[PDB]
């Protein structure tokens, strides 16, 4: 059940994958890598409708708790880069720390939780792309997610993800110059709201600070979590990168601060310029523009959202395929096999069915759902990662640690009490999902998954 | 990297410049 799985084994196969790849990445291109993967629907879409009917003015606060919970989480994962700096995530960490039984239960959540963030995504994406038109509008039952008025598809969150599908499709190889092109449109456009919507920021609109109290703090902070995901994709790039042992922490914890503060500076701005009753929109940054008359900088904001949004669905959808890449390599999933040459045929992840299925939800499913939903199975995640560090410590201490958490039990600890009362505060509709979801993966493991690569 | 710093501080800077450009020219 808790069968290990020992460090020198995942040197191998990440040592056999990135053989052939040639490495130049350094502390730079992963902090983009980062950035890329953490700035998106978070940040841009749910912190209008949180700022609205959850915490207020004080929803900077709700970025604060939320941000803490994250930097315990993030010093957590950058132990780990640094110790197993092998191209993988919280699946193989697990699996080295815990054995087999933890890493499969976090691994098929995984599974969800990338496809369910790739819908959040997409929806957020959709909210931007119809604004920007609009100023132009299309068939207005084809616009939202089926409620009891109007709406029965979001059409333009199914399209990007046939066009996401289309392009990992492709096999277009990655250009680290193309990531630090597209994350600066990102840095940029947010900067710009920054600095031109700072003008026009009365402070009459901050003095109902927390119309909510502390309670609409904690909620808002459960829903804001969202924007941090994605300092854990750093450790795809590993195969890429001259001496991961300090580069991948640096980018990790280094890509997640940048953020926390433009996320602080956004929150503020946003609820300066616009009364939060006023900001649950499918757009709040473009709106808060429109709404003081700046509609040439809001187009110009609605286009960085658009593109920049992109790279958090493309790096969702690759770390999910990547994912199954890896359960089935191990046995615990069936093993997939397309022909790569006429006459050659090796592993597949079919990508058409994995992006159909995320397509369907996101033309379905409400934002607040899927963004709920993915936070759970996240926040389960970043405990697990978070004792992990500790599990290391006691189990394999002699392993080399370039970087190693500032304060060995303290900060562990601190992330597992932050992240657990983070789970406290979402709706109980969404354990419903979770729990049934991780009740089917478990049945999965007794059935087929004890039939793997380590029974022998 | 290196060309990969310059490239990004550079797209910061023209976004930064015709946005600048674009708010100074409203209501
Ligand atoms: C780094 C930051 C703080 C400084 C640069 C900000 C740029 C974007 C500034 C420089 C001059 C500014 C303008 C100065 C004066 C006015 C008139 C007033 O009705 C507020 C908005 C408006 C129209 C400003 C819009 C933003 C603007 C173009
Ligand atoms: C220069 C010649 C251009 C010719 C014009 C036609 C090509 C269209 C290209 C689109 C960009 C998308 C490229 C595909 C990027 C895939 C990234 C990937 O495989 O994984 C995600 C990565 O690891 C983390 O972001
Ligand atoms: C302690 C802070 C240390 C950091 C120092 C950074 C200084 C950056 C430059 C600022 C000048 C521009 C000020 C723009 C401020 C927004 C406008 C404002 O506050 O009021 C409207 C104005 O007074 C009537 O037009
Ligand atoms: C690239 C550089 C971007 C830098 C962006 C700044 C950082 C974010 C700070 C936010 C707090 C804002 C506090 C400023 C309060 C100003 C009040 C003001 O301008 O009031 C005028 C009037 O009341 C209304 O029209
Ligand atoms: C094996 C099964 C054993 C049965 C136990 C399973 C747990 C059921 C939980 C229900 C939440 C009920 C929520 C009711 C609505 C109140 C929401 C609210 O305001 O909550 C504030 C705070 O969270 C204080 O509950
Ligand atoms: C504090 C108030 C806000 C002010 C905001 C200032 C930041 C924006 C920078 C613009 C210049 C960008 C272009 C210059 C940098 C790229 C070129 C470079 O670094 O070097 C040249 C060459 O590439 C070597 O080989
Ligand atoms: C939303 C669906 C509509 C999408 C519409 C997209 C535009 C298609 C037009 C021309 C193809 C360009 C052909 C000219 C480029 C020749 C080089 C080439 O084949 O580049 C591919 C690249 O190297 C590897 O991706
Ligand atoms: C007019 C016809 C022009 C020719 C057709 C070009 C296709 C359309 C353009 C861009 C695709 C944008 C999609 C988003 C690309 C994201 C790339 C990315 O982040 O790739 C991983 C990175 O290289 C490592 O981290
Ligand atoms: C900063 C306010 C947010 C505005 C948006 C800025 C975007 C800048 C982009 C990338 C950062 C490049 C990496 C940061 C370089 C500093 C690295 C560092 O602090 O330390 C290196 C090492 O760990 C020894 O201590
Ligand atoms: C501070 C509160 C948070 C509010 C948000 C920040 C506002 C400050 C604005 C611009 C900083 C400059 C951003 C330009 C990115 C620089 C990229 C880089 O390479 O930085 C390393 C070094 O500074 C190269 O000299
Ligand atoms: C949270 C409760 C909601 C639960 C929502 C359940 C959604 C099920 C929908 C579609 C499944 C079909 C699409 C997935 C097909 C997978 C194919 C695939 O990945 O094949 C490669 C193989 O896995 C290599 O090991
Ligand atoms: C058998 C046990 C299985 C596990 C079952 C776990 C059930 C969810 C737990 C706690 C939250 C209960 C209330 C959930 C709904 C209200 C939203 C919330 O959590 O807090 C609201 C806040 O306190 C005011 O706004
Ligand atoms: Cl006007």
């Amino acid at each position: 059940l808790f069968r290990k799985k020992p460090i020198q084994l995942l040197m191998k196969e990440s040592g056999a994958k990135g053989a052939s790849l040639r490495k130049e990445l350094g502390a730079f291109d992963l902090t983009m890598l980062g950035i890329g993967a953490i700035i998106g629907t978070g940040i841009f879409v749910l912190t209008g409708v949180a700022a609205a009917e959850h915490a207020g003015p004080a929803l900077v606060l709700s970025f604060i708790l939320s941000g803490l919970a994250c930097v315990f989480a993030a010093l957590c994962y950058a132990e780990f880069a640094s110790t197993v700096p092998v191209s993988g995530s919280a699946y193989t960490y697990s699996y080295a720390t815990f054995g087999e039984l933890i890493a499969w239960i976090l691994g098929w959540d995984l599974i969800l939780e990338y496809g369910v963030a790739s819908s959040a995504v997409a929806v957020g994406w959709s909210g931007y792309f119809q604004g920007l038109l609009s100023g132009e509008l299309p068939k207005a039952l084809t616009s939202a997610y089926d409620p009891a008025k109007g709406t029965f598809i979001d059409l333009p969150a199914i399209i990007i993800v046939l066009f996401i599908t289309f392009l990992l499709n492709l096999g277009a190889k990655k250009s680290a110059r193309f990531n630090a092109v597209i994350v600066a449109i990102k840095v940029a456009v947010v900067l710009l709201f920054l600095a031109v919507g700072v003008w026009y920021v009365k402070p009459e609109n901050w003095t109902p600070f927390m119309p909510y109290g502390f309670s609409g703090v904690a909620t808002g902070a459960a829903t804001v979590f969202f924007a941090y995901i994605g300092f854990d994709a750093v450790s795809t790039a590993a195969e890429e990168v001259r001496n991961p042992q300090r580069d991948m922490p640096i980018g990790i914890i280094v890509s997640l601060l940048v953020c926390t503060l433009l996320y602080i500076a956004v929150s503020l701005v946003l609820t300066g310029i616009v009364p939060y009753e006023q900001l649950n929109v499918k757009n709040p940054v473009a709106f808060a523009l429109n709404y003081i008359h700046q509609d040439w900088v809001a187009g110009f904001i609605s286009l960085g959202a658009i593109a920049g949004i992109t790279t958090v669905l493309l790096v969702m959808m690759y770390g999910q395929t990547r994912l199954f890449y890896a359960i089935s390599r191990d046995g615990l999933l069936p093993k997939v096999f397309a022909r790569i040459s006429p006459t050659r045929q090796v592993p597949y992840v079919n990508t058409w069915l994995t992006g159909a299925a995320v397509a369907v939800f996101a033309g379905i499913i409400p934002l607040n759902k899927l963004a709920e939903l993915t936070n759970i199975g996240t926040l389960f995640a970043f405990i697990t990662v978070s004792i992990g560090v500790l599990v290391l410590r006691k189990t394999q201490p002699d392993l080399k640690r370039a970087f190693r958490v500032p304060f060995v039990p303290v900060v562990p600890i601190l992330a597992v009490l932050f992240c657990g009362y983070l789970v406290l505060q979402l709706p109980a509709m969404t354990w419903i999902g979770f729990v049934s979801w991780l009740l089917i993966g478990l049945v999965i493991y007794f059935i087929y998954g004890r039939k793997h690569s380590e029974l022998n | 990297m290196l060309g990969n710093m310059n490239v990004f501080m550079a797209v910061l800077g023209i976004i930064l410049f015709s946005g600048f450009l674009a708010a100074y020219f409203s209501h």
